[PDB]
């Protein structure tokens, strides 16, 4: 079983390297495997932040925070994140409520690639040829692997947390 | 024929009717150095470089020589508490008051720190230093005058110059200087510190020395060696080592082929390397400064506290003008290339750039100055408390306070360097980044306005120094690269005086903190910069005034002469002022009244008396400021750091 | 694109540009032979037809090989522009006046640029490296096109006929 | 090739040096190198050196031979001419596209991707370039869908919104950091100079609507600055508004 | 009649000695009747100093520094449509009109700032 053309060779071992171990992309129009590699993509590049900010705060770099709390926060990011008050949390899910409505309702993602929410396939042109420096399918397989390593990362310092302390 | 050659200059100066003007003679001197794209440019560029190396070795000889002969170097060594004096006066006129000159370049420690305990060692030293200026005027000669072209250096053997300045000069100079230390620098100074006598530094290469009375490799060696002043030695030849090792690896283990000058001409690519030496020449010196009252090498160093002072103060100063000359090489550079097509997108988004750096600094200038003006308001106002202080609204660094890490066996510089900060660093913190924005867009507008601009379109067949374009336009005054530089040395000036003033008041507060006496352990704020150093009345009133009652009450004493440099710096700096104010064409003028009466008595000089060019009197104008401004805060610093400490 | 370029056309941006500076500048304006300087001197006529506006061209072929850059002219702040038309025996590098490089075309070639001084510039650029009939054009806000430079056809630098003298005062 | 570059002993230069030397050279400059040019010095040492010519020399004179010329690997390597001939692409390209830089530490560090920094309309126009900040879809429809740009508002609704988030922003800067802070009217003071401070900006609105009149949302007909005018005026509407809204929820909770 | 000799005299005794209670019109203790003349002695250097601004750096780079800005204000957002920089457009001051600005500065600077220390002194 071959790719769905629609990701064609994005991913795997090998960039060329269609895994699905699940039929999870049978029989599924092009809208659907581009709304899953949307999915991937958003759950990745939240994950890749995610790891960076938690080791940030397990690294004592943990302040707006601990000025908020007016002591030290705890380096356990699952404890320094109870530590916020709810007002800070509902900010923080405001903010991402108006980010994915800023990425739906008055700018809508590129219906060929629902992951570009910058919009970038605009200004680009392509990975092409005639380019002795072309990297652009390079740097989406950079975004792809390592979105896809922090996915499963963040999770490990999650259930590793909150389980074994 | 050569000495026929070497009035050449002249002798063209005078063949021409053209070039017999005054004019003449300061292009002469404006273009001495400026070694025209030829043939033999590389040879004239290596040979004026080993000239150069001649005059510093002349230099480091006459300070060893007045080490060994007009120094209490040995009186030092026995008390390192005395005043370090390495300039005697003779009793001429009537300066015999200011006899003994206590220096502050750090030669003593330099010399303690080299295992150098008799002045028998600076005589060899001194003679050593001129046998090498000899050598290397010797090898200028040569090379200007009879060896290779060089031309290849920059293009061509670029990977053969940079590999052998990586393992050879560094790396080795490194290694070398590593062994020195661990064999006549670590034991000499161990000896004098456990005050046993030091032998012959030789009698130390022996291998029946302490290299093998005891083979114990850490802190433990005969009695009791816990001596404080040792350790960074110690450090400094682990350092060397280090990096000696690192450096020899890394330079076999690194790619060094992709020289970015293939498409620059000879000059623009001697230009260029020289703006990029220039900057990691000056950002060197910016970082040693830093790091010399940042962490302590030298022996009894930290307590000469005039000494610290001059080799911060100095080595800012010298970085600043070293950043400076980057940018000013590179938009030489950039101006008289014939196709420097590298910088194409920092020359199509010149405006973006530029605009953007510019917002920057009003962003900058308007905050942190509207800070202090702010505080000041508010305290003439009698409003403490809405003022920008501690005991007040709080700007906090809190960038500041972090540096906690994961340890991986490391200790000491894992944190904010035991120093707390508070609102009158960030501020002047503050002060200090817009200052050096606004360095920096002069010098990033000269760089990217070098060729063309939107006012002059040809900018580029300008070359790189010229006065103007003309009155058209509205004015096109100071629009060339060498304008910018130009006015890029004041805000230099600016911002480095401003950095060596919050270095000296914060450097004079600590001193009268750690001055509380041994009980009084409430500093609370007190701190004299901390409390003070929020307004510009207050920087006025508690530093400038407040210390130069030193400089001012210097007559009669030995720092009367500090009192007559600052004098004499003021007039300076304000005859800056009057070249700078001024212009060339009233000079012009007077000038031609002057010569009416010249020739009324028969007198008519042939070279015609002409005032100096519009650049040359900015120049000279910049010249004198930058000499009155530095020379005021020389003679201020030093009358305040030499009698207070 | 509204964030890239103000949504508005340039006339609209414009306003009373026009019957504005007649009024803020009455003594701003040009005499009855601008390009010329005798009325009976041919005053050739070009149209739209032949050097068009910037903004109706395109990708056009007579465009060198230029990046774009943000030294242009200000689309849609500014109306006025000045064109040159020269004619090319090779394909080289040259230098905008606007900073970066360009590359001329094989045969035809023609560059848009907001001040007449630009344009000057870059004709002694092109005539420096061997190029006649480097033609320079000035494009009003309606369209208009006048021609300027060589406007008789021969270089300023050489005296040609019927060009009256102007300005001329006739002492010391 | 040329006659003086034919059997060139290898102790003058190596072969592949040689022919890397004549590839990044270009064609027409042979036959007459300038003096500066590496070609120029191979070319001289390539006579009086070689065949039928001198066979030998001295060692001062080898020195200064080996060096002023290059030494193939590392100086003149195929890596090096492939890396001289991607270069000269590129700045090809970048009459077109632009391989995008971002300045990271104050160093130039390439991303991978290559931009269209080509204007889309108007070649030679300034303000046209393309970036991913003014030209990507998100800052297109972000900056579109403002109230200043939305399609279907009318004038007053583009004045009321952002009047109301001048209005709510602008009471956050008075209430604290001024001179009643510790206070408990506070709030209200913070209100009072907010509702001022849009009045003040209004104002320099109708002045700009009076002078200028910008024309830019004027329906058809009307009069010049008349949709700039009623915006402004719905500004200070809004920015009463969202002031007064701040200054509620400051009050409460 | 001795210090007046030498300079360093009226640097000493006349300048920095007058300027002592001038300097302590407010301070972290307090603000007595003198601060508004400390705040006029740094306000009028502050003019003198801007004075050296329009002295020193002449036109040319002010032009070109202005027209990059006009080049921001006409590609930000929101204000290009509206300000075309065609109403009172931002030029540079011409070179005539600079050198009277900045000596007007400098002279401001100059009365002010010998007034607020002839009060300082003479109170
Ligand atoms: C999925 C991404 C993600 C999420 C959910 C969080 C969530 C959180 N971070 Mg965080 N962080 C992240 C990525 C993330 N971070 C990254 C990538 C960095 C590196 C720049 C940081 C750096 C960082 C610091 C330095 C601090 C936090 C803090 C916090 C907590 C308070 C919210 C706050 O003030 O944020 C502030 C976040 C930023 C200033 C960084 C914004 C960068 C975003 C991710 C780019 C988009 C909260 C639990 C603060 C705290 O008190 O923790 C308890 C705190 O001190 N984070
Ligand atoms: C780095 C450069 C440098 C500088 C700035 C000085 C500066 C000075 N030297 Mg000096 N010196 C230097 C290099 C330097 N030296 C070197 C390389 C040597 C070794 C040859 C000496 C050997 C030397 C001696 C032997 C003496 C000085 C003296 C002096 C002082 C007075 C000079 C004098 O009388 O002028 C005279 C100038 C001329 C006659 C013109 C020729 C003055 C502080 C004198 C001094 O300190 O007196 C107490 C003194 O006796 N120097
Ligand atoms: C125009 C201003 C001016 C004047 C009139 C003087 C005049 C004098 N100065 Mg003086 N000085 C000046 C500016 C001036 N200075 C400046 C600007 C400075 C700062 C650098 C000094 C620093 C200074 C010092 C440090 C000393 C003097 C001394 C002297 C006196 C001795 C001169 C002497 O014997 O020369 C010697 C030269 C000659 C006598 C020339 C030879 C005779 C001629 C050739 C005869 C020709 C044939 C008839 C003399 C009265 C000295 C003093 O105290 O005396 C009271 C002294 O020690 N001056
Ligand atoms: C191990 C050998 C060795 C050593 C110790 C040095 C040491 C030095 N070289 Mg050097 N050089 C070497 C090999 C070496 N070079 C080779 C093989 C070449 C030929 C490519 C050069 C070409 C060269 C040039 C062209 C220049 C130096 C310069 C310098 C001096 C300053 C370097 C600097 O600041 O950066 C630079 C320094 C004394 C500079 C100098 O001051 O000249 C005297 C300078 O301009 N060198
Ligand atoms: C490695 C350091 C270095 C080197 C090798 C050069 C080399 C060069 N520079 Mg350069 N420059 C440097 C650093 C350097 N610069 C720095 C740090 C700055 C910023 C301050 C500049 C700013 C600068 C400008 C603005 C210009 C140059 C120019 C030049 C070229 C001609 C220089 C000339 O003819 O001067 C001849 C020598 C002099 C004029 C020396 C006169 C003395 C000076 C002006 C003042 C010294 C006062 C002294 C310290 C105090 C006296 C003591 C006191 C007690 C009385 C040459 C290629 C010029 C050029 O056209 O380049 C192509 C040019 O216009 N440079
Ligand atoms: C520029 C530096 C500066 C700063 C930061 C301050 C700050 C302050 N001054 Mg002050 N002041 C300054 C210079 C400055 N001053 C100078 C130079 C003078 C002399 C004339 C004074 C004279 C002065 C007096 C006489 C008084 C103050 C007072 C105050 C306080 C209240 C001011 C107020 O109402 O805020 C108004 C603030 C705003 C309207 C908001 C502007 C800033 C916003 C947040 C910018 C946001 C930009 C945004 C992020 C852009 C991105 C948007 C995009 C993401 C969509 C405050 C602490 C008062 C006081 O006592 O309080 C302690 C007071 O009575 N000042
Ligand atoms: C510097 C002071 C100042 C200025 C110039 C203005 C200016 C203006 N106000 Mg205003 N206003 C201010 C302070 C100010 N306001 C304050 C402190 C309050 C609170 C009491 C108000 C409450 C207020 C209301 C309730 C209204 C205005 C309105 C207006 C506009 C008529 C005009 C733009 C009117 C308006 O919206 O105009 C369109 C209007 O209805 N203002
Ligand atoms: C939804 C509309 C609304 C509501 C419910 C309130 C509610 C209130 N306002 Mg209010 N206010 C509003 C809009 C509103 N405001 C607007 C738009 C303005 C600007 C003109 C003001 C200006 C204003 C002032 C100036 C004051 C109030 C005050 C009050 C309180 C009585 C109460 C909490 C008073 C207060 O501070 O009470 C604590 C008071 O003095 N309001
Ligand atoms: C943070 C962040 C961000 C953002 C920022 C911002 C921009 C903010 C803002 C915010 C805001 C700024 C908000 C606002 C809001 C507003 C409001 C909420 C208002 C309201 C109002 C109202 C509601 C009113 C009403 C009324 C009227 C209309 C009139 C009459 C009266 C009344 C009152 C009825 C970003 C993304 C950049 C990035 C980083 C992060
Ligand atoms: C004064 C002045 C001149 C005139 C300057 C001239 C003619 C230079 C000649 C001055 C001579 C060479 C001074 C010689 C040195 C002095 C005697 C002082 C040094 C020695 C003493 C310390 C003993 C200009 O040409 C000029 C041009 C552009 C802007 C400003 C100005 C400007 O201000
Ligand atoms: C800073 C500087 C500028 C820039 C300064 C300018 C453009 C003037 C600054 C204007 C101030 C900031 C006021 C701006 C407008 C105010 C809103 C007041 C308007 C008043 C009018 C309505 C009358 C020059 O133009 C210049 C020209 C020649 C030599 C040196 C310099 C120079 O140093
Ligand atoms: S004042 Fe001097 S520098 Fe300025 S334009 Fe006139 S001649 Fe040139």
């Amino acid at each position: 079983r071959e790719a769905p053309k629609v990701l064609a060779g994005t991913g795997g071992p090998l960039p060329e390297s269609f895994w699905d171990p699940a039929g999870f992309t049978n029989n599924k129009t092009d809208e659907e495997l581009l709304f899953y590699r949307a999915a991937e993509l958003k759950h990745g590049r939240i994950a890749m932040a995610a790891v960076v900010g938690w080791f940030t705060n397990a690294s004592g770099f943990h302040y707006l925070g601990d000025l908020w709390l007016k002591k030290p926060a705890s380096d356990n990011p699952i404890e320094a994140f109870n530590q916020l008050s709810l007002l800070g949390v509902f900010q923080m899910v405001f903010f991402i409520g108006c980010l994915e409505w800023l990425t739906t309702v008055p700018c809508p993602p590129p219906k060929d690639a629902p992951w570009d929410v910058i919009g970038m396939s605009d200004v680009l042109e392509e990975d092409t040829d005639e380019n002795p420096m072309a990297e652009y399918k390079k740097i989406q397989m950079q975004e792809l692997n390592n979105s896809r390593l922090a996915m499963v990362a963040i999770i490990g310092l999650i259930v590793q947390a909150t389980t074994t302390g | 024929d050569f000495s026929k050659a070497a009035f050449g200059s002249a002798t063209g100066l005078v063949a021409k009717a053209a070039s017999q003007t005054t004019t003449a003679i300061w292009n002469l001197h404006a273009d001495a150095h400026d070694f025209s794209n030829s043939s033999y440019l590389s040879k004239q560029v290596f040979a004026a470089n080993l000239a150069h190396i001649g005059v510093v070795f002349i230099w480091l000889s006459g300070m060893h020589f007045h080490g060994a002969y007009f120094s209490n170097y040995l009186d030092w060594l026995q008390d390192p508490s005395i005043a370090p004096t390495a300039q005697q006066v003779s009793n001429i006129a009537n300066q015999s008051v200011l006899n003994p000159i206590r220096v502050t370049s750090g030669f003593f420690n330099l010399w303690l720190a080299e295992g150098i305990t008799s002045t028998y060692q600076l005589k060899v030293i001194a003679a050593f230093g001129l046998i090498a200026s000899a050598l290397c005027f010797l090898g200028s000669y040569f090379h200007m005058h009879s060896s290779t072209s060089f031309t290849r250096v920059l293009n061509t053997k670029l990977t053969s110059l940079s590999t052998h300045h990586l393992v050879g000069l560094l790396g080795l100079g490194s290694l070398a200087w590593a062994g020195h230390l661990i064999h006549i620098s670590l034991p000499v100074n161990i000896l004098l510190n456990a005050g046993v006598a030091v032998p012959s530094p030789h009698s130390l290469l022996s291998s029946k020395a302490v290299a093998t009375i005891v083979e114990q490799l850490s802190f433990s060696a005969l009695t009791s060696s816990d001596g404080y002043v040792w350790q960074p030695l110690v450090y400094s030849a682990m350092h060397h080592f280090a990096l000696a090792l690192v450096l020899i690896v890394g330079s076999i283990f690194l790619s060094t082929a992709s020289n970015p000058l293939m498409s620059f001409t000879v000059g623009s690519s001697w230009h260029l390397v020289l703006g990029v030496q220039l900057f990691v020449t000056g950002t060197a010196s910016v970082l040693y400064a830093q790091m010399s009252n940042a962490y302590p090498v030298y022996p009894y160093l930290l307590t000469d506290h005039p000494t610290v002072v001059s080799l911060f103060v100095h080595h800012m100063w010298i970085g600043g003008f070293f950043l400076v000359g980057a940018f000013a090489h590179l938009s030489i550079g950039l101006v008289r290339d014939t196709l420097p097509q590298s910088f194409s997108v920092v020359l199509t988004q010149r405006d973006i750039i530029l605009g953007h750096l510019t917002w920057v600094v009003a962003f900058l200038g308007v905050h942190s100055f509207g800070l202090y003006v702010h505080n000041d308001t508010m305290q003439a106002l009698g409003r403490p408390d809405d003022m920008f202080s501690d005991n007040a609204i709080s700007l906090l660094p809190v960038f500041a306070r972090w540096s906690t890490l994961t340890l991986n066996s490391t200790g000491s510089a894992v944190s904010v360097l035991g120093v707390e900060l508070s609102t009158a660093d960030f501020m002047v913190t503050h002060i200090h980044a817009f200052t050096i924005h606004t360095t920096v867009l002069i010098l990033v507008k000269g760089f990217l306005y070098a060729r063309s601009s939107r006012l002059v379109n040809d900018k580029y067949k300008l070359d790189f120094r010229y006065p103007c374009d003309g009155p058209g336009r509205g004015g096109t005054c100071q629009i060339s690269p060498w304008d910018h530089v130009f006015l890029g040395l004041f805000w230099m000036y600016n911002s480095i005086s401003v950095v060596i003033f919050h270095f000296f008041w914060e450097y004079q507060s600590n001193l009268a903190s750690i001055k509380a006496s041994a009980g009084g352990s409430i500093r609370a704020l007190a701190s004299d910069f901390e409390l003070n150093s929020i307004n510009t009345n207050g920087w006025l009133r508690n530093f400038l005034w407040s210390g130069a009652a030193q400089v001012i009450q210097s007559y009669g004493s030995p720092l009367a002469a500090y009192g007559l440099t600052f004098l004499a710096s003021h007039f300076v700096w304000a005859l800056s002022l009057m070249f700078l104010f001024s212009g060339r064409g009233y000079w012009q003028e007077l000038i031609e009244s002057v010569l009416w009466a010249h020739h009324k008595l028969y007198v008519v000089p042939h070279i015609q008396p002409r005032a100096l060019s519009i650049t040359s009197g900015r120049a000279v104008g910049l010249t004198h400021y930058l000499l009155g401004g530095i020379g005021t805060t020389w003679s201020f610093f030093l009358a305040r750091i030499v009698a207070t400490a | 694109a509204v964030p890239n370029t103000p949504k508005s056309s340039p006339d609209t941006l414009a306003g009373n540009r026009t019957e504005a500076s007649a009024v803020s500048r009455p003594y701003d304006k040009f005499n009855v032979n601008y390009p010329l300087s005798s009325p009976d001197q041919a005053r050739t006529e070009v149209t739209t037809k032949e050097i068009p506006r910037p903004e109706d061209l395109v990708d056009s072929p007579k465009f060198p090989l230029f990046g774009g850059s943000a030294n242009g002219y200000m689309s849609k702040a500014t109306r006025e522009r000045h064109a040159i038309t020269w004619t090319a025996k090779e394909e080289t590098t040259f230098e905008m006046p606007t900073s970066g490089w360009a590359m001329m075309n094989k045969g035809e070639n023609l560059c848009y640029f907001r001040k007449k001084e630009q344009c000057i510039a870059l004709c002694k650029q092109l005539r420096s490296m061997k190029i006649n009939d480097v033609k320079i054009y000035r494009l009003s806000k309606d369209g208009t096109v006048t021609f300027l430079h060589p406007s008789d056809g021969v270089f300023p630098e050489k005296v040609n006929k019927g060009r009256v003298p102007v300005n001329f005062r006739p002492f010391t | 090739v040329l006659p003086y570059m034919e059997n060139i002993p290898r102790a003058i230069v190596e072969k592949e040096a040689l022919e890397g030397v004549l590839a990044m050279t270009p064609r027409e400059q042979w036959e007459d190198p300038p003096e500066d040019s590496v070609l120029y010095t191979l070319k001289v040492y390539a006579e009086t050196y070689g065949e039928g010519k001198a066979t030998k020399m001295p060692w001062w004179d080898w020195l200064y031979m080996r060096f002023e010329l290059p030494d193939a690997n590392e100086v003149s390597a195929e890596k090096i001419k492939l890396m001289e001939d991607d270069a000269k692409i590129q700045r090809r390209m970048m009459e077109g596209k632009i391989p995008l830089y971002v300045p990271i530490l104050g160093v130039p560090i390439y991303t991978g991707m290559t931009l269209d920094w080509k204007p889309e309309a108007e070649l030679f126009a300034g303000d046209q370039i393309r970036s991913p900040i003014s030209d990507s879809r998100f800052a297109k429809n972000f900056i579109g869908n403002t109230a200043f740009y939305r399609e279907g508002l009318e004038n007053w609704q583009r004045g009321l919104e952002i009047g109301m988030a001048h209005g709510y922003f602008l009471v956050g800067p008075f209430t604290t950091l001024g001179p009643l802070r510790n206070t408990p009217e506070a709030a209200t003071v913070g209100l009072l100079s907010a509702c001022a401070v849009i009045g003040i900006v209004s104002v320099g609105g109708l002045l700009f609507g009076a002078t200028v009149k910008p024309r830019a949302f004027d329906k058809d007909g009307a009069t010049a600055g008349s949709g700039f005018t009623e915006i402004i005026n719905w500004h200070a509407v809004g920015g009463l508004g969202g002031a007064g809204f701040c200054h509620l929820l400051l009050t409460l909770f | 009649d001795e210090n007046s000799l030498y300079l360093m005299g009226w640097f000493r005794d006349y300048l920095w000695q007058n300027c002592a209670a001038l300097l302590s019109g407010y301070d972290s203790l307090g603000s007595n009747d003198l601060a508004v003349w400390a705040w006029a002695f740094l306000l009028a250097h502050l003019a003198w100093a801007t004075g050296f601004m329009f002295l020193i750096s002449w036109r040319g780079y002010w032009q070109e520094l202005i027209d990059t800005v006009i080049y921001m204000h006409l590609k930000a957002p929101f204000f290009n449509e509206i300000w075309s920089a065609d109403v009172v457009t931002p030029v540079a001051l011409s070179i005539v009109q600079a050198r009277f600005i900045g000596l007007a500065h400098y002279v401001a600077g100059f009365i002010l700032t010998y007034l607020a220390f002839v009060v300082g002194a003479t109170s």
